[PDB]
């Protein structure tokens, strides 16, 4: 039942969940009662089980359910028993770029946004590797400012990652990949919502920069260090005896 | 004469002063002069303050006698 | 995360004290003069100091233990250089040792539950079989590429050799004279 609920709640990755666990139960039951249905490794035995249980209740969905040789076999058997940017004009899918975005373990909402961007504005293109590259980079720089604000060892590792995920030794093209999308995507309300959420504004806060730029000297350029820093740095030399 | 404690606190977060500190941590396994001077006794601190405050900043006089 | 736990552990090393005297700190300082590369521990001493490691070392110990080993080695590495700066290259992992007296449970009352957890007990000894050896660090050369590599193993005295670096499968000889090993034995109880 644990494994049943596991594989059944593996579909997302009201009446649905209930009726589907009941379905898989009595389905597996019917399939194992008689002596007719054998040599079926339990390795895989809760999948077109789940697909036909989708087919049964009320509404069914061909996509995102089967997601192979024996998949067809067992189906019939049960059903009877009952570089990257020089490349010109490439093509992509939903899950291709879900992969290239989920490699950073970023959320799926940002990915859906880049997907919407694409399927509306993937029309007039030369190469979508550039656009989606720049997109997910300017997702990373905006959401990952904290860890980077304290760890400048990150910005080399990250750019190195996407330099070789798309197979180049030259990188200034990637720099352009970022600034051009930033020129493009600059002013949409959803981009706006993300900037108020994760608070980069060029990577710097609002309540600081406005005094940086309106015309002030109270502007806190933190050359000096904060108090808790020293409060914890002192422990390193406390035990200096050893 | 008016060298207050809060001033003494904030000047401690001179990060270059931390560079100097740790440079001497690794120059000397013992830790006697640093406890002699540091904020754990602020007397030596303010003493060092005036001591390194008085200096010439010889860069500027260097530019001067260079012009000369 | 794991480094939070590492620090919660390493503070117990030098920031623990009872009867107004450091215990494990100078224990290590002695053990290293002994050239021992291990220690002794009580786990009773960790319950009051901190509860962020106990309830998880209980049920996922092997997940937590080599961490402590590495923390120990980290403490060693500073103190080695500091004591060289004080007076007067190859520092492996230190076997940890510990004990307890919380309880004793017998072989009879076991079951197939609380398996891979940690248990306390009594009994009587028989075996003194033989000093059977294992490896810890062993060098490898390919027979065709002449392509040197290296391997080290940690706890389980999981993986095997590499299946491919044409040389074909099994391209590797194990060199001994620049390899390293350790001992164990097979000990009984009743
Ligand atoms: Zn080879």
């Amino acid at each position: 039942q644990h494994c049943v609920a596991e594989v059944l709640r593996l579909d997302p990755q009201s009446g649905y969940l209930k009726k589907l666990t009941n379905a898989t139960s009595i389905l597996y039951n019917t399939s194992l009662n008689k002596v007719m249905l054998k040599q079926d490794e339990e390795v895989a035995r809760c999948h077109i089980c789940a697909y036909i249980a989708s087919q049964k209740m009320n509404e069914k969905h061909m996509p995102d359910l089967c997601y192979p040789k024996k998949a067809k076999h067992l189906m019939n058997l049960f059903r009877q028993s009952l570089s990257l940017l020089v490349k010109k004009y490439c093509k992509m899918t939903t899950e291709e770029i879900i992969r290239l975005c989920n490699d950073f373990e970023l959320p799926r909402e940002v990915a859906y946004k880049i997907v919407d961007e694409y399927n509306i504005n993937a029309s007039r293109l030369v190469c979508p590797w550039q656009l989606v590259c720049g997109l997910v980079l300017n997702c990373t720089f905006i959401v990952f400012n904290e860890r980077r604000r304290k760890d400048p060892r990150i910005d080399h590792f990250i750019v190195s990652k996407m330099c070789s995920l798309m197979l180049t030794s030259k990188v200034d093209d990637v720099i352009e990949c970022v600034k051009l999308v930033k020129e493009l995507i600059i002013g949409e309300k959803w981009f706006r919502d993300l900037q108020i959420r994760y608070d980069d504004f060029d990577g710097i806060r609002y309540d600081e920069i406005i005094f940086r730029k309106l015309g002030s000297m109270l502007q806190t350029t933190n050359i000096l260090v904060t108090d808790d820093q020293y409060n914890i740095w002192k422990k390193r030399i406390e035990m200096d005896l050893a | 004469d008016f060298l207050n404690d809060d001033y003494l606190k904030i000047l401690s977060r001179c990060p270059t002063f931390m560079f100097f500190v740790e440079g001497l941590i690794k120059q000397h396994a013992p830790a006697d002069e640093i406890l002699s001077l540091l904020t754990n006794k602020n007397r030596g601190l303010e003493e060092f303050f005036v001591e390194f405050l008085v200096r010439e900043n010889p860069i500027n006089g260097h530019a001067k006698f260079v012009a000369r | 995360d794991n480094t939070e736990i590492i620090k919660s552990f390493k503070n117990f090393i030098l920031e623990f004290r009872l009867d107004s005297q450091f215990i494990y700190r100078d224990q290590l300082r002695n053990n290293i003069l002994v050239k021992n590369y291990s220690l002794t521990v009580n786990m009773e001493h960790l319950i009051g100091y901190n509860e962020d490691i106990y309830k998880k070392l209980s049920d996922e110990p092997s997940d937590i233990i080599p961490l402590f080993e590495t923390a120990i080695t980290q403490v060693a590495k500073r103190i080695s250089i500091l004591s060289r700066a004080q007076s007067a290259n190859s520092l492996p992992t230190f076997q940890l040792i510990l004990n307890s007296n919380a309880n004793q449970i017998p072989l009879r009352d076991l079951d197939s539950e609380h398996v891979s957890k940690i248990v306390r007990l009594s009994g009587i000894i028989i075996s003194t079989s033989v000093l059977s050896s294992r490896a810890t660090y062993l060098s490898i050369m390919c027979r065709n590429c002449r392509h040197t590599t290296s391997i080290t193993i940690n706890n389980f005295n999981t993986v095997s050799l590499p299946r491919s670096c044409n040389c074909g499968p099994d391209p590797y000889i194990i060199i001994h004279e620049s390899s390293k090993f350790i001992d164990q034995q097979f000990l009984k109880l009743q």
